[PDB]
């Protein structure tokens, strides 16, 4: 029961951390996007001064 | 999969905010000289009354 | 004993090309791979010339 | 500011177009901490990786 | 000439892809891409001397 | 045997993590900086006009 | 009157043509971050580094 | 000795960008001040036709 | 053949470190003196307000 318990404990969650870094991946996007709009948009608040 | 159609989607669709912003600023302030320019014109009309 | 041997296939060429499995699948999907390979950097050049 | 020029600011979008896309690229290369990640960007690296 | 990766870089590909057949001669996929990275090459020579 | 293929697989595929962070940073921060400079250009240029 | 006049204008005309100029190369050298940017620029350096 | 080779050619081309901007400062206002000044010649013979 | 094949394995790691290191005492001048214009264009925005 603990031996089988194990088995499917670390594969779920070796799935789980790694499934996720592909979410981490398309993440980027977003925070490369967001980051640099954001920036962009601080820069036109700089105009605004 | 279903990660990877997403992202192929967006790229097919996908806009910058910062060039848009970018961009109308240009054609934002250069509208705006034209508007000038033909406020321009109307100091050209003002003129033929001397 | 097969899947160690080098396999002979009958190609499109008529061709018999003795392979292991998996390396013709290699053959197969790099050559593919070859195909984009090289057009990134051509593309590019004509990319970059037409700029 | 008739066949070279106007571009430029034009351009300058499109200077930063590519370089944001190729830099996102290559974080992501330093996300999954692989030399390449497309079967066709060094195909005999791939392979023999194969 | 200006950091290009077009002719400069092109003549250097070819070499690459040569040492990867030479360290891989067994390996036939480094003769195609190496052949057809080749013909990429001269093409590109030809294409730019028309 | 099987740990030098994975070491020699490992020594084929990862790429150096702190070579290209701080490489990629290199390139990506100058490009930054031509980032703003671009855009201060632009209300540079403008402002020109009044 | 009209000629001494007529000489004036169309200088600055030249010079506010030459000043955008100057601007610009400016900022193409930024995009890049390198001192040149064409073979003629400075053939040494350029060739050179081949 | 190659990584050596790589740092002392990018001292041949790289460039800082902070004078570049800092040259940027004085030519911009100044070519603004310069395009600002000519118009005033026009403004002396325009307040002479009053 | 252990404390042989030991050495030898640490051997592959300390020049392995080392190589880098001579990187990371590279990378340390551009991480340095190219943030520093990253805080002279920072530099510029405050000045810019």
């Amino acid at each position: 029961s603990k031996d089988s318990t194990q088995a499917m404990i670390d594969t779920r969650y070796d799935t789980m951390a790694n499934q996720w870094l592909q979410y981490e991946s398309i993440l980027n996007k977003l925070n490369q996007q967001l980051n640099t709009v954001t920036n962009m948009i601080n820069a036109a608040n700089n105009s605004n001064n | 999969l279903s990660v990877n159609v997403q992202s192929i989607k967006s790229n097919v669709i996908d806009v910058d905010y910062g060039e848009a912003m970018m961009n109308l600023m240009q054609v934002q302030l250069a509208y705006q000289a034209s508007l000038k320019a033909s406020t321009t014109i109307s100091q050209l009309s003002l003129l033929n009354y001397m | 004993q097969l899947q160690y041997d080098k396999v002979n296939f009958y190609n499109e060429d008529g061709t018999i090309d003795n392979l292991t499995m998996e390396e013709y699948y290699r053959k197969l999907t790099g050559k593919i791979a070859s195909d984009g390979e090289n057009n990134n950097v051509v593309n590019s050049s004509n990319e970059t010339l037409y700029n | 500011m008739r066949i070279t020029n106007k571009l430029n600011f034009t351009n300058s979008v499109n200077n930063s177009m590519g370089g944001q896309s190729a830099l996102y690229q290559i974080s992501q290369q330093l996300a999954s901490g692989l030399k390449i990640q497309n079967s066709y960007e060094d195909a005999s690296t791939y392979i023999d990786n194969t | 000439d200006l950091q290009n990766t077009g002719i400069l870089q092109d003549l250097e590909n070819y070499n690459k892809a040569w040492n990867d057949f030479a360290s891989n001669p067994n390996e036939n996929a480094t003769k195609i891409a190496l052949v057809k990275a080749s013909q990429t090459l001269t093409e590109s020579v030809n294409n730019t001397f028309a």
